[PDB]
């Protein structure tokens, strides 16, 4: 047929166009997501440098510091994007987290998990897993009071865990973690983005080897940590969104280089039917015409 | 083949296995271009089932002795109604599907899915 | 400029050199239109161009 022909050599080259028009918007977005990434750098050497100046003359104590002696549970936070087309992203979030999820089952606890952003959100929904909480539309554009709650929720989850024995919640009357996790992914280069998981629940301490304070040590360790916590959430997310538009461009761009070869197939197909349609009704009414 | 000749069961397993393949029939356009990883997993899921369905229907006669130098096989109908049930439940999906080529009943694809 | 308005129909940020080059283009195509019956002079469509 024709008509079918043309319609499929129209939509394919408008598809094609348009993908690479997409890719060019992941293309601006990928320079803003950029620009805005590394805007945070002094506040966190700042703050780093506090902790150290100020852990250097501290005691070593706090619930933060200190470990559950044994293991119950252990929670986790998963990471996710709020829009399609990203390619393996998602895939690849979710077999990281599979396979910290096996690697936590060796030790037989049950764990329990956050989630950020709607597709992760349907998936765990679609198979049999229970979720806490689900946060979703600041992943294109997050700022400081959605990572100061999340961080809020964390450290008061992990607090509430004081005195969980068996199943008994203790003095706490709620169970609470013992352990957490975070899953993200990191911007290696243009090119090169792996997911990442770590562990970042207990501080732990490590001596190299080789001021004044006017309020208490102690208040000023235990407000300080905290924030150091928010910090390192608040970074995490602008990192995750912009190796998630750096996979998304790649996507378009491959879509359109896919989409040239169906237009130049159809098109061939189409000149062979014309030509063989145009050589029989030539023939047959020649035929016509010569048997009488 | 009709319900009034054939029983029910024959009968809902064929009209079930005819709309699955369709269906991918159908996505196959679309899958061409972009693959599986727009497509979305309550998809992905049918594809899969009937990617190993279609694989099943292979079989190894006996009239390739000359050829490959195997013996064939036979199956009673019974069996294959009751094999095709339990692969469209979506029982064996865990399953390789390179285990499903060329293979005679259900007992010799456990054997040699558990060979590999 | 027809071949940068296939690529940056969708653009917000660009080269300078293309933003203007794009500005030049659409300014020149818009020029270009003309109605019907109206001919025109040598001298008037020399100045236009320049």
């Amino acid at each position: 047929t024709l008509r079918e022909l043309r319609g499929r050599i129209r939509s394919a080259g408008s598809i094609k166009k348009i993908t690479k028009a997409q890719e060019l918007i992941a293309t601006s977005r990928i320079a803003k997501a950029q620009a805005r990434v590394e805007a945070a750098r002094p506040y966190a050497a700042e703050i780093t440098n506090m902790l150290t100046e100020l852990a250097g003359a501290s005691a070593l104590d706090h619930p933060l510091l200190v470990e559950r002696k044994q293991p119950k549970r252990a929670g986790v936070l998963v990471v996710s994007s709020d829009r399609g087309l990203c390619g393996a992203y998602n895939a690849n979030v979710l077999r990281r987290a599979e396979e910290l999820f096996s690697l936590l089952r060796d030790e037989g606890k049950d764990p329990v998990l956050y989630v950020v952003g709607r597709k992760a959100l349907g998936y765990f929904s679609f198979r049999q897993r229970t979720v806490v909480e689900s946060w979703t539309g600041f992943s294109e554009r997050p700022t400081y009071e959605n990572a100061r709650e999340i961080a809020d929720t964390l450290v008061n989850a992990f607090m509430a865990g004081a005195d969980d024995e068996g199943d008994d919640a203790g003095a706490d009357g709620i169970l609470g973690v013992d352990e957490l996790h975070i899953v993200f992914t990191e911007f290696r280069s243009m090119l090169s983005q792996t997911a990442v998981a770590r562990r970042a629940a207990p501080m732990e301490v490590e001596y190299v080897g080789e001021y004044s304070f006017e309020p208490d040590p102690e208040t000023l360790f235990d407000a300080l940590l905290p924030r150091y916590i928010a910090t390192r959430v608040y970074a995490a997310l602008l990192e995750a969104a912009a190796s998630e538009s750096a996979s998304r461009r790649r996507a378009m761009k491959s879509a359109t280089d896919n989409a040239d070869d169906l237009i130049k197939a159809l098109t061939l197909a189409a000149n062979r039917e014309r030509q063989a349609q145009i050589t029989q009704e030539i023939s047959e009414i020649v035929g016509g015409a010569n048997a009488l | 083949l009709d319900p009034a000749i054939v029983g029910d069961e024959h009968y809902r397993v064929a009209q079930e296995v005819i709309r699955i393949l369709q269906r991918y029939k159908d996505l196959q356009d679309i899958i061409a271009i972009l693959g599986i990883d727009e497509l979305s997993e309550e998809d992905k899921q049918l594809v899969n089932r009937a990617r190993r369905i279609e694989r099943f229907l292979s079989q190894n006669m006996m009239a390739a002795e000359q050829f490959t130098g195997q013996p064939g096989s036979t199956v009673p109908l019974k069996e294959t109604i009751e094999a095709f049930d339990k692969l469209t439940k979506g029982e064996f999906d865990h399953l390789p599907e390179q285990a499903f080529f060329l293979i005679g009943g259900l007992d010799d694809l456990a054997k040699k899915a558990e060979s590999l | 400029y027809r071949e940068l308005e296939a690529f940056a129909a969708f653009a917000s940020d660009l080269d300078a050199a293309s933003k203007a080059q794009l500005d030049r283009g659409a300014r020149l195509v818009e020029l270009l239109k003309q109605p019907q019956y109206s001919p025109l002079a040598v001298e008037e469509q020399v100045v236009a161009i320049f």
